[PDB]
C-alpha cells in the first residue's frame, strides 16, 4: 500500500490477503484468557511477552480488518495495570518464551513492551487513560 | 335518532393498508362519508383523506382502505382519525407504530467440528410472510461475544433468500457460538441462532439408554424399567452383553447402589432391565419411602460386543423421584363469562421436567362428566355450563390418571367474573364455535345466540361481525336476522387467509328500554391448522423398486407453487434427531408471527368496550359510547 504496487501486482489479490488476516485473527482468539490476556498455550498462565506481541500485531491491522477495539484495549489495560511495576518494569509470571541483579533481562522485556505500546498509542488512548504516563515511565 | 359508528384496528402501521369500517344505524337514505387522519397534538396536516358514500342497499355498510405514509413529520406517536358522517362527525385518536419484518436463520447442523464448513441461510419476510428486499447485517460470535465475521447483504432481487458459508479454522474457541442477524433500518431487533463447535469424537457404535417413563413414582411396585438400545453406525443392530448399574443422586453426591448391578443380553439390538423398589429402599437404609422424593436416579450402562472387544458406555442422569409428577395449568381460557351460558376452558398438563404430558385424563371437580384426554401438545379442551346468577364462577380441574391417589393428583383453580350488563338489562350475545382445529377449504358455522326480554326482541334486525387476523382487520359484513328467531347460523368459509388463528367479533345495537343506546358484543378466538399458503413436497421420481446404493444416481421430484425458488440441504439424520431443541418448521414460523398480535385477551371483556379493546379493535359512535384509548405498545403481562 505505501509503495502502491497493486496496480501491476493485481488489486484482486488484496481481498484474499484480507481474508487471510481475518482467518489468522479468528485463530488467535483461541488463546485469549477471560482476563483479557493471551497465553502461550490453551488454558495456561498468561504471558506478558506474548500479550505485548499480540497487541503490537493487532494495532497494525485495525486499518485493514475489523479488529475488535474491546479486546485490544483490554489487553493494553491489563499490561499497564496488572504487570507494570512502579519503577517502570513489566513483570513476568508465566514461564519464559524468548531468551528472558536481574540486569539485561528486564531491559529487553521493557523495551519490547514499549515498542508494542507505541503502536497502540493513538488507538486505546480514549479507553485507557494512563498509557502516556506508563510510556514516559518506561522510557525514563 | 340515527347512530353512526366507526371501527378501526387498535394500532395502525405505516406503509401498510388499513381498513376502516363505517356504519349508520337507523338512518334513512344514503349518507356521504369523508374520513381524514391528522396529527394528534395539533391536527397540523393531513396524512390521508378518503371518501365514500354509504347506500341503503348495502345496509349502510362501508369499508374504506387507506395507507399512512412514512412522512415521519412528527415524533408513542398518535394520529387522530376524524370521519364526517354527513353533517355528523366522529373523532378517535389511535396509536401508531411500524414493524420491520422477520429473519429466519437455517443451519444444516447444530454440532460441528474444527475444520468443517458452516452453511446457513437467511430468509427475509414481512408481516404477511412474503419475500422483501432489504439490507441485513449478519455477524458470527464466539462464546466470549467477539464478532469474528461480519457481513452486509442486500436481499433485493434474490427472492428473499440469502446463502452464506463460513470455514471453521483448525484451532478455534470451543463452546456455543451464535449468529446474529438484524435489518440495518431497525438494529433494535436482533434474531439469534446458536450452535456448538465441540471436539472430534467418534465411538465404535451408538448406544441409547432411556427409561419407559419420564420419572419414577415411589409407590410403583413395578420398579424402574430401562430399555438399552444399540446399533452400529451403518444401521445394522448389535448383539452382545450390557452391564448396567443404577444409582441415587442426592443433589451432587452419587450414592451408587451395589446390589443393582445386572448383566443383560442385548439381542436384536435392544435390551431391558428393571430396578426393583425393594433394592432401592434397602440401598439407603431408610424406612420412610417418602424421603427419596427429589433424589434423582441415574443409569450407567456398558455394552460389550460379542464378536471382538469393542466397548462403549452410555448414561442417562436425572430421572426424578416424584410423588406428584404432573402439574396442571390453564392456557387460553377467557376470564369473563356470560352468565347462564356455556364456558370453554383449556388445560395444559406438564411433566416434572417441563415437557407436555400425553394421554393424561383431566376432569373438572364436581361435574365428572366433562372428562377428556390430553393431546399431543398437552392441551385438553373442556366446557362447563355457568350458573344463572352473577356471582363469580370458580372452576377447578384435576388430572385423573389411575396410578396415583386422590391426594397426589394435580389441581388448579381459576375464578371468572360475569360480563357486565350496561344497565342491568340482562341483554347478552353469545357466539358458539367448534373447539377443534380447522383446515383451509372447510366451512365453519358460527351460531349467533341472543337472549333478552320479549319486549325489545323485534327491534334487532341484524348482527355485524368483524374478523381479525394477524392484527389487521380481515373482513366484515352483516347477518340479517328474521324476527322471532333466537339462534342464527352464519356459514363462514375458511381460506388460506385464515392460516394463523383468527378472531371473530360480533355485535348488535338497539335503543334502550329507558331511551338510551345499547351496544352488546361478543368475541371468540378460533385456531386453524398451521400450514403454508402453498405446498411443497419432495419425493422420488424414479420407480420405487430398489433401496438406494452408494454412489448411484437418484432422481428427485419437487412439486411446488409455480415460479417459486426451492432450496435444499441433506443431513445425516444423526444430528437431525438431537436438534429437537429448535428446528425450522412451519409451526415455529406461525408461532413467531402469532407472538405479535395486537390483542392478547382470549375471548371476552368486562364490558362491550372491553370486548372491543381486547380483540384489538376500537369503536366510536356519535352518541356517548366509545372504547378507552390504548397507549402502550404491549398489553400487560399474563
Ligand atoms: C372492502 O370493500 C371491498 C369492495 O370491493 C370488498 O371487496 C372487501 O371485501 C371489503 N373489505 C371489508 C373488510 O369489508
Amino acid at each position: 500500500d505505501e509503495t502502491e504496487q497493486w496496480e501491476k501486482f493485481g488489486l484482486e489479490k488484496r481481498q484474499g490477503a484480507l481474508e487471510l488476516i481475518k482467518k489468522g485473527y479468528t485463530q488467535q482468539l483461541a488463546f485469549r484468557q477471560p482476563s483479557s490476556a493471551f497465553a502461550a498455550f490453551v488454558k495456561r498462565a498468561p504471558s506478558t511477552w506474548l500479550t505485548a506481541y499480540v497487541v503490537k500485531v493487532f494495532s497494525l491491522a485495525v486499518n485493514l480488518i475489523a479488529i475488535d477495539s474491546q479486546v485490544l484495549c483490554g489487553a493494553v489495560k491489563w499490561l499497564i495495570l496488572e504487570k507494570q511495576k512502579p519503577d517502570g518494569v513489566f513483570q513476568e509470571d508465566a514461564p519464559v518464551i524468548h531468551q528472558e541483579n536481574n540486569n539485561e533481562k528486564d531491559m529487553a522485556l521493557t523495551a519490547f513492551v514499549l515498542i508494542s505500546l507505541q503502536e497502540a498509542k493513538d488507538i486505546c488512548e480514549e479507553q485507557v487513560n494512563s498509557l502516556p504516563g506508563s510510556i514516559t515511565k518506561a522510557g525514563d | 335518532s340515527p347512530m353512526y359508528s366507526i371501527i378501526t384496528p387498535n394500532i395502525l402501521r405505516l406503509e401498510s393498508e388499513e381498513t376502516m369500517v363505517l356504519e349508520a344505524h337507523d338512518a334513512q337514505g344514503d349518507v356521504p362519508v369523508t374520513v381524514t387522519v391528522h396529527d394528534f397534538p395539533g391536527k397540523k396536516l393531513v396524512l390521508s383523506s378518503e371518501k365514500t358514500v354509504l347506500t341503503p342497499a348495502t345496509n349502510h355498510m362501508g369499508n374504506v382502505t387507506f395507507t399512512i405514509p412514512a412522512n415521519r413529520e412528527f415524533k408513542n406517536k398518535f394520529v387522530t382519525v376524524q370521519a364526517t358522517f354527513g353533517t355528523q362527525v366522529v373523532e378517535k385518536v389511535v396509536l401508531v407504530s411500524l414493524q420491520s419484518g422477520y429473519l429466519f436463520i437455517q443451519t444444516d447442523k447444530t454440532i460441528y467440528t474444527p475444520g468443517s464448513t458452516v452453511l446457513y441461510r437467511i430468509f427475509t419476510v414481512n408481516h404477511k410472510l412474503l419475500p422483501v428486499g432489504r439490507t441485513v447485517m449478519v455477524n458470527i460470535e464466539n462464546p466470549e461475544g467477539i464478532p469474528v465475521k461480519q457481513d452486509s447483504l442486500s436481499s433485493q432481487n434474490q427472492l428473499g433468500v440469502l446463502p452464506l458459508s463460513w470455514d471453521i479454522p483448525e484451532l478455534v474457541n470451543m463452546g456455543q457460538w451464535k449468529i446474529r442477524a438484524y435489518y440495518e433500518n431497525s438494529p433494535q431487533q436482533v434474531f439469534s441462532t446458536e450452535f456448538e463447535v465441540k471436539e472430534y469424537v467418534l465411538p465404535s457404535f451408538e448406544v441409547i439408554v432411556e427409561p419407559t417413563e419420564k420419572f419414577y413414582y415411589i409407590y410403583n411396585e413395578k420398579g424402574l424399567e430401562v430399555t438399552i438400545t444399540a446399533r452400529f453406525l451403518y444401521g445394522k443392530k448389535v448383539e452382545g452383553t450390557a452391564f448396567v448399574i443404577f444409582g441415587i443422586q442426592d443433589g451432587e453426591q452419587r450414592i451408587s447402589l451395589p446390589e443393582s448391578l445386572k448383566r443383560i443380553p442385548i439381542e436384536d439390538g435392544s435390551g431391558e432391565v428393571v430396578l426393583s423398589r425393594k433394592v432401592l429402599l434397602d440401598g439407603v437404609q431408610n424406612l420412610r419411602a417418602e424421603d427419596l422424593v427429589g433424589k434423582s436416579l441415574y443409569v450407567s450402562a456398558t455394552v460389550i460386543l460379542h464378536s471382538g472387544s469393542d466397548m462403549v458406555q452410555a448414561e442417562r442422569s436425572g430421572i426424578p423421584i416424584v410423588t406428584s409428577p404432573y402439574q396442571i395449568h390453564f392456557t387460553k381460557t377467557p376470564k369473563y363469562f356470560k352468565p347462564g351460558m356455556p364456558f370453554d376452558l383449556m388445560v395444559f398438563v406438564t411433566n416434572p421436567d417441563g415437557s407436555p404430558a400425553y394421554r393424561v385424563p383431566v376432569a373438572v371437580q364436581g361435574e365428572d362428566t366433562v372428562q377428556s384426554l390430553t393431546q399431543g401438545d398437552g392441551v385438553a379442551k373442556l366446557s362447563i355450563n355457568t350458573h344463572p346468577s352473577q356471582k363469580p364462577l370458580s372452576i377447578t380441574v384435576r388430572t385423573k390418571k389411575q396410578e396415583l391417589s386422590e391426594a397426589e393428583q394435580a389441581t388448579r383453580t381459576m375464578q371468572a367474573l360475569p360480563y357486565s350488563t350496561v344497565g342491568n338489562s340482562n341483554n347478552y350475545l353469545h357466539l358458539s364455535v367448534l373447539r377443534t382445529e380447522l383446515r383451509p377449504g372447510e366451512t365453519l358455522n358460527v351460531n349467533f345466540l341472543l337472549r333478552m326480554d320479549r319486549a325489545h326482541e323485534a327491534k334487532i334486525r341484524y348482527y355485524t361481525y368483524l374478523i381479525m387476523n394477524k392484527g389487521r382487520l380481515l373482513k366484515a359484513g352483516r347477518q340479517v336476522r328474521e324476527p322471532g328467531q333466537d339462534l342464527v347460523v352464519l356459514p363462514l368459509s375458511i381460506t388460506t387467509d385464515f392460516i394463523p388463528s383468527f378472531r371473530l367479533v360480533a355485535y348488535y345495537t338497539l335503543i334502550g328500554a329507558s331511551g338510551q343506546r345499547e351496544v352488546v358484543a361478543d368475541s371468540v378466538w378460533v385456531d386453524v391448522k398451521d400450514s403454508c399458503v402453498g405446498s411443497l413436497v419432495v419425493k422420488s421420481g424414479q420407480s420405487e423398486d430398489r433401496q438406494p446404493v452408494p454412489g448411484q444416481q437418484m432422481t428427485l421430484k419437487i412439486e411446488g407453487d409455480h415460479g417459486a425458488r426451492v432450496v435444499l440441504v441433506a443431513v445425516d439424520k444423526g444430528v437431525f434427531v438431537l436438534n429437537k431443541k429448535n428446528k425450522l418448521t412451519q409451526s415455529k414460523i406461525w408461532d413467531v408471527v402469532e407472538k405479535a398480535d395486537i390483542g392478547c385477551t382470549p375471548g371476552s371483556g368486562k364490558d362491550y368496550a372491553g370486548v372491543f379493546s381486547d380483540a384489538g379493535l376500537t369503536f366510536t359512535s356519535s352518541s356517548g359510547q366509545q372504547t378507552a384509548q390504548r397507549a402502550e405498545l404491549q398489553c400487560p403481562q399474563p
